[PDB]
RNA sequence: GAAGUGUGGACGCCAGUCUGCAUGGAGCCGGCCUUGAAAUACCACCCUUUAAUGUUUGAUGUUCUAACCCGAAUCCGGGGA
């Protein structure tokens, strides 16, 4: 199938070098437009507990600015806010629909504390884009009319989902070997140092590449 | 107790089978009645040892016996004669024991485990190209006679 | 790791690409890259289905044999897994 020589391509065995994996990161795009290469590793945490959970952002490689696309979830007069703010789209909790629906144009999405609880049973989507709302991040807080003035100040927020993987793009699928390579690295540095204290144990069991569809190719965090 | 069994495996199991039967049992019954050894440095070197030799001094035999019997090709026919009357056909039929009783006669010692007959193709009377197998790698056939009694 | 484009082929059954070919126009790597009846990119999950091949285990049937059974003083004979 569309499987049959793609396979050929990596060694399920072999652990490729970073460089080697962007190198390798190649001979694997022959398909359509360009794959938003991310990173997938397994992290030595306990799901459940909070002080294990890792969440953070790197300054990765691009798209910041009146052109980002802020999506605002409040309630009652915290709308109005927004919209005067200059939220190019805001709604409560009715548009929660539209997403679960489909409807996924909008870069960042800001949201008051009062509905986290709903938007977060609806974070399954969100939550591995890095769209879902986060006090840290500063995207959530009752003074939203400042998050989204805020905004477009320049972050590619990541978490640990259940099953204890994190993955971010790195960028897209092909990339000069030499700028690819040189985000991996710069995301690795930044989990490395996202780890907890109470963290015991080998903290990156292992590293590799992933977005949507693909061979696979395993590698070296170091 | 690991024990080599000789005797009972498949038809023999004098090379090296070793297996781990019940104890006690074994000192009682296999041992004494000799159908199996206890496999112990010195032993399985000794025992090993039976291989080689086998290989080793083995083919003098069957060397001897092919040149012997090619020789029988010089000789020709081992006239055989058993009661006939039914137009050509026998009353009975030569069997393997008969042809190594037979075939003995003429000067050679053949048993009737290398008399490869399958089935009896000895009814008629005249001259019939029995099978032998000296070895299952080694194998040969022999002229006879069948003359009417 | 030649094939893809636009108008050409097959061994069990139905379609995207791929290889040693043959050739042109369709353009160079493409094809790729915003049409209602014709629409998009890099490592795991869930039915996974169906088909084919190989290995292991269990059950049933058939055949061959050193067990076992019977006859005989013995040799041995009959029977027979």
């Amino acid at each position: 199938k569309r499987m049959r020589v793609i396979r050929e391509k990596v060694d399920a065995t072999k652990q490729y070098d970073i460089n080697e994996a962007i190198a390798l990161l190649k001979e694997l795009a022959t398909a359509k437009f360009v794959e938003s290469v991310d990173v997938a590793v397994n992290l030595g945490i306990d799901a459940r507990k909070s002080d294990q959970n890792v969440r953070g952002a790197t300054v990765l490689p691009h798209g910041t600015g009146r052109s980002v696309r802020v999506a605002v979830f409040t309630q009652g007069a915290n709308a109005e806010a927004a919209k005067a703010a200059g939220a190019e789209l805001v709604g409560m909790e009715d548009l929660a629909d539209q997403i679960k629906k489909g409807e996924m144009n909008f870069d960042v999405v800001i949201a008051s504390p009062d509905a986290m609880r709903v938007v977060g049973q609806l974070g399954q989507v969100l939550g591995p884009r890095g769209l879902m709302p986060n006090p840290k991040v500063g995207t959530v807080t009752p003074n939203v009319a400042e998050a989204v003035k805020n905004a477009k100040a320049g972050q590619v927020r990541y978490r640990n989902d259940k099953n204890g993987i994190i993955h971010t793009t790195i960028g897209k699928v092909d990339f000069d070997a030499d700028k690819l390579k040189e985000n991996l690295e710069a995301l690795l540095v930044a989990l490395k140092k996202a780890k907890p204290t109470q963290a015991k144990g080998v903290y990156i069991k292992k590293v590799s590449i992933s977005t949507t569809m693909g061979a696979g190719v395993a590698v070296d965090q170091a | 107790m690991q024990v080599i069994l000789l005797d009972k495996v498949a038809n023999l199991g004098s090379l090296g089978d070793q297996v781990n039967v019940k104890a006690g049992y074994a000192r009682n019954f296999l041992v004494p009645q000799g159908k199996a050894v206890p496999a112990t440095k010195k032993n399985i070197e000794f025992f090993e040892a039976r291989r080689a030799e086998l290989e080793a001094k083995l083919a003098e035999v069957l060397a001897a016996a092919n040149a012997r019997a090619e020789k029988i090709n010089a000789l020709e026919t081992v006239t055989i004669a058993s009661k006939a009357g039914d137009e050509g056909k026998l009353f009975g039929s030569i069997g393997t024991r008969d042809i190594a009783d037979a075939v003995t006669a003429a000067g050679v010692e053949v048993a009737k485990s290398e008399v490869r007959l399958p089935n009896g193709v000895l009814r008629t009377t005249g001259e019939h190209e029995v099978s032998f197998q000296v070895h299952s790698e080694v194998f040969a056939k022999v002229i006879v006679n069948v003359v009417a009694e």
